[PDB]
């Protein structure tokens, strides 16, 4: 009687949704056709006899990815008319997907959301995935969040956004729409998790020893993180954690809800079994700055609160004996007004392996969600990138001619300045 | 330096020229150099609003603005919001505000509350007058305002011609009209008494009444003496066409 | 626009001696609200719009369906009401 | 969906199209009889982009061919793949222009253009969702440079929101085949900047240089130049017809490569290009592709790109390859050449990946970069124009058909203003 609905918008969102939906189907024993040859209820729904239907909706204005989905092996799984598709792409223009073509599509998506919500009885909250540096992704994510915040109100929404890397970039105009989308979801999303690609590339290179990774390898790690986060809702555990038990433990103030994640262990089968993978060493590896899932240095800032999930055969006393060691270290310092900052969850189900993938099978794993003061650097560098081109009003004509006003750029800049001032104000000791 | 010009940007408004006057009592104030720097060097017909403040005269101000546009007249007021501003902006009229700097407020950016003594958008030229001690109050600027009006109407000294016509419009929406009327009568300037304020309505009503039926409840004895000595013309209409006809007449012809 | 941490102040007060004049000239290189206009202009325009309403409606109907909208290409207009709404709009 | 129609004018444009359509048909496996004989399923999924469907199962291009003389279209019909074109789309006059811009734009081109506009309107009104138009024509001829540019304005007036492409061959002073080239080049550039959403300049001199130096073939002919131009043309829209990691339609390139609406003159290049004798020596790798892609001699224009600074750049990779390598190589090509990239817009290179390579090649790259070095072409064109105009040479031919010298003066002034304001941003600093 506990449910959650995941929203996938944009090319990156759909490509990570595919990645998480192989993993969930594999973890619950459901074949790609949707047929089994009481834990499924969190992500799926029973049709009365036979197949299961995911509680997910796919959105995009550009039809190529959806058409690829509707012809692959998973054509029989998803309901045919929840893969909403458009005709014309926003083409990396934020104003397009927020004012011009997204408005005519958003009504169908909201109707689908209502039709899925009326089925659930114990709706925990929503999940949303969107790559921020794109037109349709950021614009439609903003519009959907704004509609949901007023249609439903206090229901919790979680956002797994992928911000651009510090120096590596695929587009040339992504700072503009990244800043605008951050403006939009700052006052509209309860949790936002950092996911830039460069850090995960470094993780793959160093640990998985892959020298030529593709997007699928990144999306599989993200899917594993999602599964670790939501395992506690569908498996028995000695110390459970619910989604609604987050803003009471990781969010000191309503404005501050951007945090960065990490995962451990990450190791290949060729050298995994030569070492014992004790809980102490994995919880040490999870706190290593080089294993952050976002390219930010935690040594440059304080910690505010750490929520970290275990799964497997871990014993609570071993967890406490390792939290003590971390509190001992002099290179990791917490904020003054937080004496204890750890929330611990323990689950029994070990992580599942996907055949043909990178990760091996292990009995212990740890996933941490940590809120730290050091996150302000990404905001500062994105702001610096934005200012350089906004000084000469470059690329603005592509946005003014799509219905957006001239002054809309300035107030996003003011909100980022306010956020940066707030992060500095919080981190000073009393 | 007795005066300093600035560019003044109204929030969500037009660019104006703002002049700070540091000593209003300065002997032989250099109006020629001031007006040259502002490019106000031609002789202009002047409509001076006496006691102008926020009022329900909307259509009357549309007629006044039309007559001023057709006569190329400069409107002079007290730099505060009157309801003339929309018509002045649309017709590109010159609106000159003269006020004590201490009695007016600068407009706030994105203020939800307008102060009634805020500088109004629509003024093309603002003259903020001070004394040496910055203690100037309303009515103390009046001598500077009339000297400025006379110089605007004369234009450049090299144009050998009569000054342009000046008409005063007594609105009396503020109580501080008396000193400006006293100076207008002293300079032999026509004064149109316009309906719509309690003071003007009393003057118009008493102008039509027989001497034995005259009741003065709001008008001071000094103003009653000025009404006998000056050239006062009663406008018992709020019609936009009637005020336009009066202004156009007095800017073209002197009936006395 | 208020800055970071600025609830409010004044955002547009003073520049050096009309310097902005050169900048405004480079940069430069109004809606008539009938409800705020003179009552005579409102009434005369409404009389003219009534007189010529049949012409204006013929012109409106003549041009409102002349544009090529890919959206209303015959196959996807599922309802007569959507066609009627489109035919009531001019681009 | 999101398909485009083809319109070509003049002899040069007709010869370019005669190879462009052959290349497209060979890519999609369409026989010269209009019958599909392809091997892969993907060859038919998005065939509606360029081809229409008729009874009997054969396919017909949606191309419109126009010229003021019938010879070139009477010759292209007898060539290979000449039967695909619908006979109804052939429109021609009986007089010709004689390389006189005035005749092809005021007297003769004005009366004929109604018939071709009728078929253009027929083609555009019918199609599912319009993406836009692409135009091939030459600026060195009268009828082409006149009728094509007037047709550009007529199309823009009726479809202001669609996108417009123009592949324009400008007359180089090295290989000159017509004495009146500067006049109709300068007159055409005046109108082309006002209406074209994108423009791509191509020079015969650069094509001869490439053929002589990189391919090292003894006797170049127009067939080789046409083949190179056709490969470059096909490379731009490849990801719109095939799936890929990051699809990017023409509008997305328009957003990311044009900073200001008047700066839309790009120069392109295609890689790899190797000689017959050295095609076995080389190994196709991403570094090998990217080193040839930014090579100065590889540009399809004689303009020297190290004489200026790139405002932005774009690359459209083809084939199956890792994205991490592409991103790191793009970063490396931008760190080692920081002097030739403008500094007030960071991360000014756009990348895209398409999983379907060209037939016969495993990897390919199409490069589209907006650079300030293009000023040199307009400088020399205007220099020749002002050298010839000061004596009023050949002016009577133009002035005898209703044109005057005032339109020449305005065109020269506007072209010089474009030259100046294009380099204005080269010296701009942050
Ligand atoms: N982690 C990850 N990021 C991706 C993936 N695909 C695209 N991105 C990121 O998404 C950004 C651009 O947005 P996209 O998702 O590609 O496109 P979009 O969101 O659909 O927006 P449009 O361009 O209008 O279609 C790029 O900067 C990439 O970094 C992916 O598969 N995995
Ligand atoms: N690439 C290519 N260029 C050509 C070909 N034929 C002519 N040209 C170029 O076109 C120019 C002459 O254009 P022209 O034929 O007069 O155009 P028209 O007036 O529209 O017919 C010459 O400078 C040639 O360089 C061809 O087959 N291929
Ligand atoms: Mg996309």
């Amino acid at each position: 009687m506990r449910e959650v609905i995941s929203i996938h918008v944009g090319q990156g969102g759909i490509q990570v949704g595919n990645a998480c939906w192989e993993l969930f189907c594999l973890e619950h024993g459901i074949q790609p056709d949707g047929q089994m040859p009481d834990a499924f209820n969190t992500f799926f729904s029973e049709t009365g006899a036979g197949k299961h239907v995911p509680r997910a909706v796919f959105l995009d204005l550009e039809p190529t990815v959806i058409d690829e989905v509707r012809t692959g092996t998973y054509r029989q799984l998803f309901h045919p008319e929840q893969l909403i598709s458009g005709k014309e792409d926003a083409a990396n223009n934020f104003a397009r997907g927020h004012y011009t073509i997204g408005k005519e599509i958003v009504d169908l998506c909201l109707d689908r959301i209502r039709k899925l919500a009326d089925n659930c009885t114990g709706l925990q909250g929503f999940l949303v995935f969107n790559s921020v540096g794109g037109g349709t992704g950021s614009g439609l994510g903003s519009l959907l969040l704004e509609r949901l915040s007023v249609d439903y109100g206090k229901k919790s929404k979680l956002g797994f956004t992928i911000y651009p890397s510090p120096q590596v970039s695929t587009a040339v105009v992504e700072p503009y729409n990244s800043i605008l989308s951050t403006h939009s979801l700052l006052e509209h999303t309860d949790v936002a998790v950092m996911l830039d690609n460069e850090a995960i590339y470094d993780i793959c290179r160093r640990n998985l020893d892959i020298e030529r990774p593709t997007y699928t390898n990144l999306n599989r790690l993200i899917a594993q993180v999602i599964s670790s986060l939501t395992a506690s809702l569908r498996f028995d555990g000695a110390l459970n954690v619910d989604i609604t038990e987050f803003q009471t433990n990781l969010v000191p103030y309503p404005r501050i809800h951007f945090m960065l994640s990490s995962y451990a262990p990450i190791i290949s089968a060729e050298k995994a079994y030569h070492e014992q993978l004790s809980v102490a060493e994995i919880t040490n590896s999870a706190f290593e700055p080089a294993n952050m899932m976002a390219k930010c240095d935690p040594r440059h800032g304080k910690y505010m609160a750490c929520s970290m999930m275990y799964r497997g055969d871990v014993v609570p006393k071993d967890v406490n004996a390792s939290i003590a060691t971390i509190k001992t270290k002099r290179t990791i310092q917490f904020v003054d007004w937080c004496p204890t900052g750890f929330k611990v969850g323990i689950n029994y189900q070990p992580p599942t392996v996907v055949p043909g993938g990178d990760l091996a099978k292990v009995m212990r794993a740890v996933c941490m969600i940590s809120n730290s003061t050091a996150i302000a650097e990404v905001f500062s560098r994105l702001d610096h990138k934005f200012d350089l081109m906004y000084a000469k009003r470059a690329f603005v004509h592509w946005y003014v001619g799509e219905g957006m006003e001239e002054g809309e750029f300035s107030e996003a800049r003011e909100d980022l300045a306010a956020l940066e001032k707030d992060y500095e104000e919080v981190g000073i000791e009393t | 330096q007795v005066w300093k010009p600035y560019d003044f940007l109204f929030p969500a408004g037009r660019l104006a020229k703002l002049v700070k006057v540091f000593d209003v009592y300065f002997k032989n104030f250099p109006f020629s150099d001031l007006l040259n720097k502002l490019k106000l060097t031609e002789g202009y017909p002047i409509v001076n609003l006496i006691g102008a403040a926020q009022s329900n005269r909307g259509k009357f101000y549309a007629g006044l603005a039309r007559a001023c546009f057709n006569s190329e007249a400069i409107i002079v007021d007290s730099a505060i919001e009157t309801g003339l501003e929309p018509y002045v902006i649309r017709r590109d009229l010159k609106l000159v505000g003269v006020a004590p700097e201490n009695c007016v407020k600068y407009p706030k950016i994105n203020s939800t509350y307008k102060d009634p003594y805020e500088l109004s958008n629509g003024h093309t030229h603002l003259f903020l007058v001070n004394d040496k001690d910055k203690t100037l109050q309303w009515s103390q600027e009046t001598l500077f305002k009339i000297q400025l009006i006379l110089k605007l109407a004369e234009g450049k000294v090299s144009k050998k011609g009569p000054r342009c016509k000046i008409v005063n419009v007594l609105l009396a929406d503020t109580p501080n009209y008396l000193d400006e009327v006293r100076l207008a009568v002293k300079y032999d300037l026509p004064i149109i008494v316009c309906k719509g304020s309690h003071i003007c309505d009393e003057i118009i009503k008493n102008s039509k009444a027989q001497e034995e039926e005259k009741q003065w409840n709001l008008v001071d004895d000094e103003m009653q003496e000025l009404l006998q000595k000056g050239h006062f013309y009663m406008l018992d209409s709020l019609d936009s066409e009637d005020i336009a006809q009066y202004i156009h007449f007095f800017l073209t012809f002197t009936p006395y | 626009v208020s800055n970071f941490n600025q609830r409010d102040a004044e955002g547009v007060l003073l520049f050096q001696f009309g310097s902005r004049e050169k900048q405004i000239k480079r940069e430069n290189k109004q809606y008539i609200d009938l409800d705020k206009e003179e009552q005579r202009d409102k009434d005369t325009i409404n009389i003219l719009l009534r007189r010529y309403n049949k012409i204006l409606k013929n012109v409106f109907v003549k041009y409102s369906n002349t544009g090529f909208s890919a959206q209303f290409s015959n196959k996807n207009v599922n309802s007569f009401d959507a066609i009627k709404e489109h035919n009531s709009l001019i681009s | 969906m999101r398909e485009i129609v083809h319109i070509q004018g003049g002899q040069c444009g007709n010869q370019i199209g005669a190879k462009f359509w052959e290349v497209i048909s060979d890519e999609h496996g369409i026989d010269p009889t209009g019958t599909y004989h392809g091997d892969s399923d993907l060859q038919l999924e998005r065939i509606n982009v360029y081809y229409n469907e008729a009874t009997g199962g054969r396919y017909v291009p949606r191309a419109i061919l126009m010229d003021l003389e019938p010879g070139t279209m009477d010759s292209v019909r007898a060539g290979p793949f000449g039967q695909l074109f619908r006979p109804d789309n052939f429109v021609f006059g009986q007089t010709g222009a004689g390389n006189n811009w005035a005749k092809g734009h005021y007297t003769e081109g004005a009366e004929l253009i109604d018939s071709v506009l009728d078929v253009v309107r027929k083609e555009a009104e019918g199609c599912d969702c319009l993406q836009g138009f692409q135009i091939t024509h030459s600026l060195g001829g009268g009828t082409g440079s006149g009728m094509g540019t007037l047709l550009i304005s007529k199309v823009r007036e009726e479809y202001p929101d669609r996108i417009m492409e123009t592949f324009s061959v400008v007359p180089s002073p090295k290989v000159s085949d017509t004495v009146v080239e500067p006049y109709n080049a300068t007159l055409s550039v005046h109108q082309l900047v006002e209406n074209a959403d994108e423009c791509m300049v191509i020079d015969n001199e650069a094509l001869y240089d490439i053929c002589f130096r990189t391919l090292k073939l003894t006797t170049p002919t127009y067939g080789d130049l046409n083949h190179l131009v056709s490969a470059a043309m096909s490379g731009v829209t490849c990801c719109l017809r095939f799936p890929g990691q990051l699809n990017s339609d023409l509008r997305k390139l328009a957003v990311n490569l044009i900073p200001f609406p008047r700066l839309h003159f790009f120069m392109i290049g295609f890689a790899p290009l190797t000689s017959r004798g050295s095609q076995q020596y080389r190994a196709l790798t991403v570094p090998e592709l990217t080193q040839q892609m930014f090579d100065a001699k590889n540009m399809m224009c004689a303009a020297d790109p190290r004489h200026g600074r790139y405002l932005t750049a774009s690359a459209l990779f083809r084939g199956r390859m890792s994205t991490k390598e592409v991103d790191e190589q793009m970063l490396n090509v931008q760190n080692k050449n920081s002097s030739y990239f403008v500094e007030w817009i960071p991360n000014n290179i756009k990348s895209s990946i398409c999983d379907i390579p060209p037939k016969g090649l495993k990897m390919a790259v199409t490069f589209v970069g907006n650079s300030t070095a293009i000023q040199e072409m307009f400088k020399r064109v205007a220099e020749q124009f002002t050298a010839m105009f000061r004596r009023k040479a050949f002016l009577h031919w133009y002035t005898g058909e209703g044109m005057d010298e005032m339109e020449f003066t305005e065109a020269e002034s506007n072209m010089n203003d474009l030259v100046s304001e294009y380099q204005q941003y080269q010296d701009a600093t942050a």
